[PDB]
């Protein structure tokens, strides 16, 4: 009850506060930065492999 | 809206290469301080 | 004023007939690739002496009925009673 | 190591970027001037001799000419900022405080501010 | 914090350039000045003061060879150095003048903002030789 | 994780290549009031097709599930729905649970409460009625490809040709939209077919138009009861939104408030030795770890 | 990050060769009132008597507050409700049952006439 | 409470010396010592009387002219 | 107003979008036993967020916490709301 | 393993030292008690309670909660330079001189 109801909540800005900490230093630091490369990976494989398969069944039904 | 309190533009940036610490103006009238004057005069 | 005015055009929807064969025969230039496929499917099945049973043109064909329509089906009933959208949305 | 035709465009809007680049001295501007009046006529000669075509070469002498008469006009010009009070550094003609320079200092002509 | 006391350019160099500071203080004193007696008291006591600075007293007198390596003109001198680029200089004694550039000093720092790996310290001629290359040295390769 | 357009199966579903599917939905957009945001049915569109079932629909399928009154406040009253299905009669034979409730032995009118039964009896008399095969019921025919455009493309797309090595039998006809494109129903609208009681035309994309609209709205889940839902569903999205900053306020404030805390440590050499450090400590789980673990 | 392993032959708390801070370099408490950090509705005399009814009057009788959370329950369902139904009948009006029987009952009195 | 200006309300100049500080405080407490002009007065001249408090005090000002 | 508010809170020095201390921060509980010592030297604190998360209403603090119990009253009648 | 000693030194090593000097804390407090051992270990808790003196265990907890305070309040917490400086003081020497030694003592008792 002698505190702020809401501290720290924009300091710097939207710019700051909300761009640099929140995307920066919580989603890409300690999220994106684990797991961007096998997610891509696997993503990559499975698109090639599915592409695969799809044109295995085409080749099965169109003859021409 | 124009806010009358803020008078900075362009033509006010005081930024120099040389002082690493901004100077507070872009008028280069700043006097020596007493304390310096008198040591250069003892020395 | 509009609405308690007499209507100047009345289309063949308003009376009470069926402009599919028109819409149809105007919305195959739009699908030309499929329908050449289909013809060349076509051709190449006739000539084949035997041929398996999984063999058919119904997918060609499937394909240029599926274009065909998508040019179609919507602009008729664009046109019809009960299709007007609402007051606002 | 590259095709004369992309090098010579090339050459000629890097000239060009570079003249902008370099510190606004009138001296400085005349003698990339001069070179980008080459670099135009290194290009029409190379374009006369690709297709055939007798003007650029009249477009060589041409840039000649006339890069002659700027250079007589720049150096007269010159020659007109020395009897007036400027630099040939234009940069400082101005108060407009610049970081790129060391030392740009410029203050008021007086001894002192205050009296009492 | 506390300020230590050197009368050895080596040693204090050395001291400096593996302590690294973000902030320093440097105390240049000799003896030809009478009022350098105060001028200690008063590093003292902005050294218990002030936390974030590194409070370093060189004699002059013993180290002769740190004055020319800091470029010292008039000791007592005051040295403010950010990442070990020179902030800021007082010549002569005063106290609150002291106080006040090394509070200007402090919050202006605290106000920065460096991009990483851009952040390291570095020594003092390090910004003087690295113009030096840049500006006299070409000179002195027109001139002679 | 990308699936092909040109095999036709649409998004990765297989086992629909032997029909067109997409038509009403992917490939072209059929616009349906009900179906739109903020919309809802069109009353006399309803009125309409529930006609068009009644005079013709009815004669050979059956929404067995369902009852008559479905239509009331929304596109009959009570006294023409009244008299409009007792135009029809019904059987005790009819009725799939025929209790002690009914109690007939005859033929009777219908009533508004009574199941919309076919005239046939049984679903075989349907199919030695209908040449071998059966009128699907209309009760769960919401799961076709493009529900309602199903109902709509089937109504209408009898104006094409087999290709090349399909035969099409005595009894059946070519219908792109029917599963194998041989359907055994004769294309049953025809213009001028309805006489509506609103004197709207009535022209065979109409009666499609109207017909689809009535199915759908008797179905479950995506009829008579879907705009509505979703408008609920806009009011509690609002009602989150709305909510958001609060919840944000308590939790998150609050444990930033509850998180400003003043930590001292000191200095303590007075002599006492850390005997409860030493020769202290619990653990629920040692009934657990005792003669078992680290022994 | 700070020494050695230390083992139980210690017997005292803290170890000799831990450092201490000397009074000097700890931070003295400010002893005077800063001003306060307030907007510009809640500065209002007014606003500060309403809180203080309200308080007063509601806060201290449990029962009473529970009923100002179930005017608030009420005023959160009224808001979340109204705007979208308004809305969602006036974009529908032209497809209601009652213009369906104008319609009908305007071609049947024309056929009727004819 | 609110912001407040300590060398406003002691009616002396920030370049002044204690003593003229400590006149000036006497001068005013002679005239409201026997409410909030007093307490403002007292707080001001507890801030400015030692010199560690007014340097503090002055530092985080950065004063303006006139 | 809002944009006030943003404006103010705009100027905020931060490190890296932290309001952190910039220096090592020592404080001694002037009551505390006399078998503690001074402060050990060792950096407890990172932050000042004691002294800097204040709106120094001690003048009034009762008002605070009617409007805390308000904030909460929204929050519960919304939840009260849906589980009606 | 030779050949792979660069990736092995930009990802194994320099990664979880970084994390580390982002939190303002060094390869102690990852190597020489393990998390799962400062919280949740009766055997850890009896060796310790048996042969440690209070500060080792208790100045790892104490520089994991000055981080954490400040980290849960508001996510995305770099520590300013003076505490990133106290943490780069400490090499991996004494670390390794540390680690070698519990583990022994450990093992031997
Ligand atoms: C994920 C999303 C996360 C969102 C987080 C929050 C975003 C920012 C919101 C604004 C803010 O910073 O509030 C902190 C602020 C507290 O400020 P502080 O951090 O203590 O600063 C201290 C200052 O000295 C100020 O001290 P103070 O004594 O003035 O205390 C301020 C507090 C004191 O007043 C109260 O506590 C009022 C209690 C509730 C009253 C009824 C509210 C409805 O509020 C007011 O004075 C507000 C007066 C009424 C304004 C009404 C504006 C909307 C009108 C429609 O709280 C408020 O202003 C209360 C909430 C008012 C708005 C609530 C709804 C906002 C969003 C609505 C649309 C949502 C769309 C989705
Ligand atoms: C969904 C939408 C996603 C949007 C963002 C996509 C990624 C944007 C990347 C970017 O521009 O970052 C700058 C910026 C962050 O830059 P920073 O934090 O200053 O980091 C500086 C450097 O990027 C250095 O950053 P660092 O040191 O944190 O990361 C080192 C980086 C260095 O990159 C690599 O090592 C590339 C590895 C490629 C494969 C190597 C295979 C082995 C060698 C052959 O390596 C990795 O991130 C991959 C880790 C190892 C993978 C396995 C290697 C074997 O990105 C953001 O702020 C993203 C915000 C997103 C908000 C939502
Ligand atoms: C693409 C992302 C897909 C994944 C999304 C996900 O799962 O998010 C998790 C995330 C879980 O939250 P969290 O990770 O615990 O932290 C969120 C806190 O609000 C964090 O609070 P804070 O203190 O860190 O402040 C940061 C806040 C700062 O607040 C604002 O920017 C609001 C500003 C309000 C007006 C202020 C005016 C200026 C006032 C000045 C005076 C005071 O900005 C954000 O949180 C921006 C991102 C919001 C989450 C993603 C929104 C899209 C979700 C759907 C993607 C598809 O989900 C949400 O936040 C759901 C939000 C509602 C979603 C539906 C409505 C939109
Ligand atoms: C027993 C305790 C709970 C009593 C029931 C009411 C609680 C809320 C009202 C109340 O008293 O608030 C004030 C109390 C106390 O509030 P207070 O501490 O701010 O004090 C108010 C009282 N004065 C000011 C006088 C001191 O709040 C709570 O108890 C908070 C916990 C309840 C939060 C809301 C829960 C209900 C909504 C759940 C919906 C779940 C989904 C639906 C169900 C799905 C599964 C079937
Ligand atoms: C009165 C408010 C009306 C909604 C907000 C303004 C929307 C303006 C643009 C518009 O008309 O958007 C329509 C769109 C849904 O339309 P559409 O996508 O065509 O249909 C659903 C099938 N996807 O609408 C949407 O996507 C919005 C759906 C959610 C409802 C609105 C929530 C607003 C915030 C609370
Ligand atoms: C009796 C001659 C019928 C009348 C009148 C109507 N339909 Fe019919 N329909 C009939 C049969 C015998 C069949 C089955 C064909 C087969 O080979 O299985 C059908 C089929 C349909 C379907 C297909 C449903 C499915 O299971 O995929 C639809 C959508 C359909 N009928 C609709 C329909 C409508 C809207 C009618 C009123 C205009 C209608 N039918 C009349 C027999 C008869
Ligand atoms: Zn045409």
């Amino acid at each position: 009850s002698n505190q702020f109801i809401n501290f720290h909540f924009m300091l710097g800005g939207f710019r700051t506060y909300v761009l640099e900490r929140f995307f920066k230093q919580v989603w890409y630091r300690r999220n994106i930065r684990t797991f961007w490369f096998p997610v891509l990976i696997s993503y990559t494989s499975g698109c090639i492999t599915m592409r695969m398969y799809d044109n295995n069944c085409y080749d099965y039904f169109y003859f021409s | 809206f124009q806010d009358n309190q803020d008078r900075s533009r362009v033509e006010t940036n005081s930024a120099t290469w040389a002082h690493n610490l901004p100077k507070e103006n872009k008028f280069n009238t700043e006097t020596l301080e007493k304390q310096e004057v008198e040591s250069r005069i003892l020395k | 004023s509009s609405g308690d005015l007499p209507s100047a055009t009345l289309s063949m929807i308003q009376q009470g007939q069926d402009p599919k064969e028109l819409v149809l025969q105007h919305c195959k230039p739009n699908c030309l690739h499929w329908e050449q496929k289909l013809k060349r499917c076509e051709a190449k099945l006739r000539e084949l002496v035997n041929a398996d049973p999984e063999m058919s043109c119904m997918y060609p064909l499937r394909d240029w009925v599926t274009c065909v329509e998508a040019c179609v089906q919507p602009q008729i009933i664009s046109q019809l009673v009960g299709a007007q959208k609402g007051r606002i949305w | 190591m590259l095709t004369w035709i992309s090098f010579w465009s090339l050459i000629f809007w890097l000239i060009l970027i570079i003249l902008v680049l370099k510190p606004k001295n009138f001296i400085s501007i005349l003698f990339m001037s001069e070179l980008t009046w080459l670099a135009l006529y290194c290009l029409s000669l190379l374009f006369g001799a690709i297709y055939c075509d007798i003007t650029l070469l009249s477009i060589s002498f041409f840039i000649l000419g006339v890069a002659g008469l700027e250079f007589s006009f720049g150096i007269l010009i010159a020659i007109l900022y020395k009897n007036l009070n400027e630099s040939l550094n234009t940069d400082l003609n101005n108060n407009n405080n610049n970081q790129n320079i060391f030392d740009k200092n410029f203050k008021t002509p007086l001894e002192k501010i205050n009296w009492q | 914090s506390r300020v230590r006391s050197f009368n050895d350019f080596k040693a204090a160099k050395t001291y400096i350039d593996t302590l690294k500071p973000k902030l320093a203080c440097l105390y240049f004193r000799a003896d030809w000045n009478p009022l350098c007696e105060q001028a200690d008291k008063d590093f003292d006591k902005l050294s218990d003061t002030h936390l974030e600075y590194e409070f370093v007293k060189i004699d002059i007198d013993k180290a002769p060879q740190a004055k020319g390596y800091f470029a010292v003109r008039c000791e007592p001198e005051f040295l403010l150095l950010c990442l070990g680029q020179e902030m800021t200089r007082q010549t002569g004694q005063n106290q609150r003048n002291l106080e006040h550039r090394l509070f200007k000093v402090q919050e202006y720092v605290k106000g920065l903002n460096f991009p990483a790996g851009m952040d390291t310290y570095e020594e003092f001629h390090e910004q003087y030789m690295a113009e030096h290359t840049q500006l006299d040295k070409e000179i002195n390769e027109w001139a002679r | 994780f990308i699936y092909r357009d040109d095999i036709g199966a649409f998004w990765g579903i297989k086992g629909y290549e032997e029909l067109v599917t997409e038509v009403g939905t992917h490939k072209g957009h059929n616009y349906w009031p009900q179906f739109s945001f903020l919309g809802t049915y069109d009353s006399g569109s309803v009125r309409r097709g529930f006609q068009v079932f009644a005079r013709n629909c009815g004669n050979c399928h059956g929404m067995i599930y369902k009852k008559y009154d479905y239509l009331l406040d929304k596109a009959y009253r009570q006294l023409e729905l009244a008299q409009m299905v007792s135009d029809f009669t019904i059987h005790p034979a009819h009725q799939h649970f025929k209790q002690y409730y009914y109690q007939e032995w005859d033929e009777r009118d219908r009533v508004i409460c009574d199941h919309i039964y076919p005239p046939y009896f049984s679903q075989d008399q349907a199919k030695n009625a209908n040449g071998g095969v059966w009128p699907t019921d209309f009760s769960k025919i919401k799961l076709r490809p493009g529900g309602i455009n199903y109902i709509y493309n089937i109504s209408t797309g009898y104006h094409f040709t087999p290709p090349f090595g399909m035969d099409v039998p005595k009894g059946k006809y070519f219908n792109p939209y029917f599963d194998h494109m041989i359907i055994g129903m004769p294309r049953q609208l025809v213009d001028g077919l309805v006489d509506y009681d609103d004197g709207t035309p009535a022209s065979t994309p109409q009666m499609a138009y109207d017909v689809s609209n009535f199915i759908n709205f008797m179905q479950r889940r995506v009829g008579y009861k879907r705009p509505d839902k979703m408008v609920r569903y806009y009011m509690v999205f609002t009602g989150g939104l709305l909510i958001l900053p609060f919840k944000y306020f308590k939790t998150k404030a609050y444990y930033r408030n509850l998180l400003s805390l003043r930590w001292e440590m000191y200095a303590v050499r007075d002599g006492v030795y850390y005997n409860h450090f030493k020769y202290g400590g619990y653990n629920s789980r040692a009934y657990q770890f005792r003669g078992y673990f680290w022994a | 990050v700070y020494g050695k392993l230390i083992f139980n032959n210690i017997k005292e708390y803290t170890p000799s060769w831990i450092k201490t801070i000397p009074y000097s370099q700890v931070t003295k408490p400010i002893l005077r009132k800063q001003p306060q950090i307030v907007g510009k509705i809640n500065a209002d005399p007014k606003v500060k008597k309403f809180w203080v009814f309200l308080r007063e009057n509601v806060q201290y009788y449990p029962f009473l507050w529970q009923f100002f959370i179930l005017g608030t329950s009420f005023v959160w369902f009224h808001v979340c409700y109204d705007p979208w139904l308004a809305i969602y009948q006036a974009n529908n009006a032209h497809r209601s049952l009652e213009t369906a029987l104008t319609k009908e009952k305007a071609h049947k009195k024309k056929l009727a006439e004819q | 409470t609110q912001k407040l200006d300590y060398y406003a309300v002691l009616g002396v100049d920030r370049l002044a010396t204690a003593e003229q500080i400590k006149d000036s405080y006497r001068k005013l407490a002679m005239k409201y010592h026997p409410a909030r002009k007093f307490q403002e007065i007292a707080e001001a001249y507890a801030v400015l009387s030692v010199e560690e408090q007014r340097r503090a005090y002055d530092f985080l000002n950065q004063p303006s002219p006139y | 107003g809002v944009l006030s508010e943003y404006n103010q809170r705009l100027s905020k020095k931060l490190h890296k979008g932290h309001l952190v201390e910039d220096k090592p921060t020592f404080f001694v509980t002037s009551s505390r036993p006399g078998n503690f010592g001074d402060h050990i030297d060792f950096k407890v604190n990172i932050d000042n967020w004691f002294d800097e998360n204040r709106v120094h209403n001690e003048h009034e603090t009762d008002i605070r916490r009617t409007q805390i119990y308000t904030l909460n009253a929204i929050y519960y009648g919304g939840l009260l709301s849906f589980a009606r | 393993l030779r050949a792979l000693e660069p990736l092995l030194a930009k990802f194994i090593y320099r990664w979880r030292l970084d994390i580390a000097h982002q939190r303002g804390l060094t390869l102690e407090d990852s190597l020489l008690f393990m998390d799962r051992e400062l919280r949740r270990c009766y055997f850890f808790e009896t060796v310790a309670r048996q042969n440690l003196h209070p500060y080792t265990v208790l100045f790892m907890k104490k520089r994991r909660a000055r981080y954490y305070k400040v980290e849960r309040g508001l996510r995305g917490f770099y520590v300013p330079d003076w505490v990133r400086k106290e943490a780069e003081e400490r090499q991996l020497s004494e670390t390794v001189d540390n680690i070698f030694n519990w583990e022994n003592f450990v093992y031997r008792e």
